[PDB]
């Protein structure tokens, strides 16, 4: 689910970037490993909002490394999944174990035990898909899936999807 | 054709006045429908109000009641149909005039461009080198220098 | 006591939304063109197209809810100041439009080539019926005319370099 | 010709002779063309010249506030057909009269007529109000769009654009002089 | 501040409104005060991120159908965002495909229409995201709506939003 | 003519410098001039308020040099009222400015010599 | 660049192929549906100013 949250990150600047315009190297270095970065505590961070003023306070030199430690506080748009939430998406890959649906920036896998029994795998189709009496689940197909279990590591988030509930499935 | 600065500013001012009248009529229509909305809801209609209007008149001051359902007569049906036919015919004539004028402009422009391209062919050999350049418009510049020779 | 049951619920706030979008887009046109320098023509064309789409949405909403809107007449309330502000309300419920639009409408009426003042009404009915038949013939002519037509690697660089530095022949 | 809704009707001659109060709105509206000359109101008016259910509380306040209207409706319940009652009043000058047919009892309302400043108005329905506003809006944007199109000029070397109608070191000099 | 382990807590469930201790309704901003949790629907998220991107494009310069919009936001991403934009590009194409409302006027008036509900920000964001057609469908899709909104109010809100969605 | 009398009696209470003692009270103004350098013409509204900028003509030969009329008007009107005596400060600042662009022209000749 | 010209020409062709036809087509009189003068006015402005 999409949110706007105030976040703080500890950033280490190499001493080579101690130039007259250190703040812009620090802001760019804030950009490349926060934009699109995945953190399990706050979800997939999408974009750093309000770039013109970002809280960059006085940075501490590490006593043995020599790099400067800045705790940059910023406001960014995130996407944190939860269990029991309903998100729409498109299928990007399919297999006999199940299919993976892309929701926002994140891929959610829907297992073979979490489709209704009318849906079955058909590997003979090109591309391979899940076929039922009333609908098909192919690649690049809109599908509504509820997330019922998600696991988040320190840098990776994975979720389990299911479409067995009514008013779910393909859109 | 040729068009002047005073003609340009006159056209700008008259389209500005026409669009002023447009937004005036649309804004009174919106403000009326929100005034009538505020009688029954009072929540969403108050957002689109004018501060001067709220200063001079309080909301929930209008009311509506149901007159019975009426079947419209065939006389105004054929009146609306004949007016529809007239509006369609006038729009078709306006479209014809617009397309004819735009064709005349496009034909003159295409004649100039084709003359330019024929001059380019009868002018430039493949031995010569040409590249695009900006001022910011596209211009073809030929390099006649000896620095690469 | 006062009651507000003769007022439509979803037609009226839906058209309030659509007309509010129209007014907001007109204001965007205004502060886009009020400057002495015009914006570049694609943005203003996009604004014109989205305003036209907004107005066709307005009339689609209003015409889809044609009836139950002809059936609700508006009258003011005693809370409205009708003595010091009746000039406010007389140009608030007015359906007599500006003289330009209906003089152009009457100009359009006489340029249709057929009128009512000297023709009997069933002649107008059959003329409109045959005009509708001509529209049907023209659109099926367009339909059949539209449907008539349709609408690398020669070797291995690493193996060659391994030959030139070691002497091993490139195995094929 | 102007139809019945886009006209404001008043008789200031009748105001000079009789005057308009909360009692004589009935005959003042009878002088207006909105009144039905075949209505039940005028036949019972000619006959008389020669608590209570099936009513809303808005008219009930009028009936319990003014007597002549309550014997008016007491004569009106005997007959059937189109009638004229005053649903709401605001002294010194505000009235409304509704067309209304009564059957036995069952009552439906019809077109109202609000009175402001001793001037009789036909209460319009809002569809033609917003339709007239959209006539004005659509005609105005039509005029803007036609008046704009003549300034538009297309070239093949560039994009489509508008018709074109037919020192820089001094700041550095200022900042260096101080 | 106490040093308790406090390792026992309920699992983050959107049905039970539990989104974690870092997703409560009141959020402390960087200026100090508690402020309401910001949950964006998909159209709202697309408009906010597009506004941020055009703001960054304007800062860099100073220092509608889906087909013509996808190329525009793609070239905006290329001229605005640098590396590691794969997640952002996936998000932008996702928000383009799943766009209930196009312009800012629709989104903002949807926000002020949902503010008359007075419900949780998460569930009204889901309502602005999910295109439910019937009240019981929204109830079974969003379990937070159970014993939270009247059925007739939910029905009129959903059919209103159906009228509000364009293209 | 009464404004000419006004600006003529305004400089009665003003001491006049030797480089700017050449002045011409005419055309509703007083023409403070330095030969071959500049001529500045000034006027006031009444007695108790200071003068204001009207125009300035350069008397050196390059004329018709472009001037940024309102920034120069802005700081001239700034240094008029804020100074203890306006005419000497105006003369010093204007002399500095005219010698500044004279040096810029000399540097332009030097760079065009190469 | 050269791939974009393909779909650019394709989309211009596929809207030119149907736009004049639908311009003629929507001028249909019936009692889509134009039950008021508003639909007539908006159609007769949208054809000229949109097609």
């Amino acid at each position: 689910m999409f949110f706007i949250k105030d976040l703080s990150l500890n950033i280490t600047l190499h001493p080579s970037f101690f130039g007259p315009r250190m703040k812009q190297y620090l802001k760019t270095k804030l950009l490349e490993e926060v934009e699109g970065s995945c953190t399990g505590k706050f979800g997939y961070i999408l974009c750093v909002l309000d770039y013109d003023n970002i809280d960059i306070q006085r940075g501490r030199i590490l006593p043995t490394d020599g790099s400067a430690e800045f705790n940059v506080k910023y406001r960014a748009v995130v996407f944190k999944p939860f269990k029991g939430e309903v998100v729409d998406g498109t299928v990007v890959s399919c297999s006999q174990h199940g299919f993976e649906v892309q929701v926002g920036p994140m891929k959610v896998f829907v297992t073979k035990h979490l489709m209704p029994q009318d849906l079955t795998f058909n590997a003979g189709s090109n591309p391979p898909s899940y076929q039922s009496s009333e609908d098909v689940i192919t690649i690049k197909s809109r599908i509504r899936v509820k997330i019922e279990g998600c696991i988040s590591q320190v840098s990776s988030i994975h979720a389990i999807g299911s479409i067995k509930e009514d008013y779910l499935g393909a859109i | 054709t040729v068009m002047t600065q005073e003609q340009f500013v006159k056209r700008r001012r008259d389209m500005l006045e026409h669009i002023n009248l447009a937004m005036n009529e649309s804004s009174l229509a919106l403000e009326f429908v929100s005034l009538l909305l505020s009688s029954v809801k009072e929540s969403t209609g108050m957002s689109s109000m004018s501060p001067f209007l709220r200063k001079v008149v309080k909301p929930s001051s209008l009311n509506s009641d149901k007159i019975p359902y009426v079947a419209p007569t065939k006389k105004e049906y054929i009146e609306l149909d004949i007016l529809n036919k007239g509006w369609k015919l006038q729009s078709l004539n306006e479209s014809k005039d617009l397309l004819r004028a735009s064709f005349n402009k496009l034909s003159s422009i295409l004649q100039n461009e084709h003359d330019y391209w024929n001059k380019i062919m009868q002018s430039i050999s493949n031995k010569d080198v040409i590249f695009k350049i900006r001022d910011g418009q596209k211009l073809l510049a030929i390099k006649y220098g000896y620095e690469d020779s | 006591s006062f009651d507000f049951n003769g007022v439509p619920g979803q037609a009226l706030d839906a058209v309030r939304m659509r007309l509010a979008q129209l007014t907001h887009s007109l204001r965007r046109i205004r502060d886009e063109m009020s400057k002495a320098e015009l914006p570049q023509w694609y943005t203003l064309q996009s604004q014109l197209n989205v305003t036209l789409s907004q107005l066709v949405s307005v009339t689609s909403t209003l015409q889809h809810f044609q009836e139950t809107l002809d059936s609700t007449v508006v009258y003011p309330l005693p809370k409205f100041p009708t003595t010091s502000h009746e000039s406010l309300v007389t140009t608030l419920l007015r359906k007599k439009n500006i003289p330009e639009v209906d003089e152009w409408m009457k100009y359009v009426r006489e340029t249709s080539g057929v009128t009512t003042a000297l023709l009997k009404d069933e002649e107008i009915e059959k003329l409109l019926q045959q005009d509708r038949e001509i529209t049907n013939w023209a659109r099926t002519t367009f339909r059949n005319e539209y449907g008539k037509h349709d609408f690398s690697k020669p070797f291995n660089v690493d193996d060659v370099l391994k030959f030139t530095f070691t002497g091993e022949k490139p195995i094929i | 010709v102007t139809p019945l809704d886009e006209l404001q009707w008043k008789s200031p001659e009748w105001i000079q002779v009789f005057g308009l109060r909360t009692e004589n709105v009935l005959d003042y509206f009878a002088e207006s063309p909105f009144f039905d000359k075949t209505s039940n109101n005028q036949v019972i008016k000619m006959q008389r010249q020669f608590e209570f259910a099936y009513v809303d509380p808005a008219r009930r306040q009028i009936l319990f506030k003014y007597p002549m209207y309550m014997q008016l409706e007491e004569e009106l319940m005997k007959l059937d057909g189109t009638e004229y009652v005053l649903s709401s009043v605001r002294e010194p000058d505000f009235w409304v009269i509704r067309k209304q047919r009564r059957t036995n009892p069952e009552i439906i309302p019809l077109q109202d007529y609000y009175i402001i400043g001793a001037n009789i108005y036909q209460s319009p329905t809002i569809f033609k109000i917003v339709q007239s506003r959209l006539m004005s809006t659509s005609y105005h944007l039509n005029s803007t769009l036609e008046s704009l199109y003549d300034l538009i000029e297309f070239q093949p070397s560039q994009g489509v654009h508008y018709k074109v109608p037919t020192t820089e070191m001094l700041d550095k000099l200022m900042v260096t002089s101080i | 501040r106490r040093r308790r382990l406090k390792k026992v807590e309920e699992e983050e469930n959107a049905a039970t409104l539990q989104l974690g201790q870092e997703f409560q309704l009141k959020q402390i901003n960087h200026q100090g005060e508690e402020e309401e949790l910001i949950a964006l629907n998909l159209s709202e998220a697309r408009l906010v991120i597009k506004e941020a991107l055009v703001e960054r494009r304007r800062a860099f310069k100073r220092s509608e159908t889906r087909e013509k919009e996808l190329e525009s936001i793609d070239v905006l991403l290329e001229q605005t965002t640098g590396g590691n934009n794969k997640d952002l590009k996936n998000t932008m194409q996702y928000l383009t495909n799943f766009s209930r409302f196009r312009d800012q006027e629709t989104v903002g008036a949807v926000i002020q229409l949902l503010k008359s509900t007075g419900l949780h920000p998460f569930e009204v964001a889901q309502l602005g995201s999910l295109a439910c057609d019937t009240a019981d469908e929204a109830k079974t899709l969003i379990p937070s709506l159970n014993n939270k909104i009247s059925d007739d109010e939910l029905e009129r809100i959903l059919k209103e939003l159906s009228n509000l969605e364009t293209l | 003519k009464d404004l000419n009398l006004t600006v003529s009696i305004k400089i009665a209470l003003m001491n006049i410098p030797k480089p700017l003692n050449s002045y011409h009270i005419k055309n509703g103004r007083i023409y403070f001039t330095v030969p071959n350098e500049f001529e500045i013409q000034l006027s006031t509204v009444n007695r108790q308020s200071p003068l204001f900028f009207v125009d300035l003509k350069l008397l050196f030969n390059t004329n018709n040099l472009p001037l940024n009329k309102p920034r120069l008007e802005k700081l001239i009107n700034e240094i008029l009222l804020k100074s203890n005596d306006p005419l000497l400060s105006l003369y010093n600042f204007l002399h500095k400015y005219v010698l500044t662009l004279q040096l810029y022209m000399v540097h332009r000749e030097f760079l065009k010599l190469a | 660049s050269n791939q974009a010209l393909y779909e650019k020409l394709e989309q211009t062709r596929t809207i030119l192929s149907v736009k004049l036809a639908e311009l003629i087509n929507m001028t249909t009189i019936a009692d889509a549906q134009e039950n008021s003068e508003l639909a007539v006015a908006t159609t007769s402005v949208m054809m000229v100013n949109n097609q």
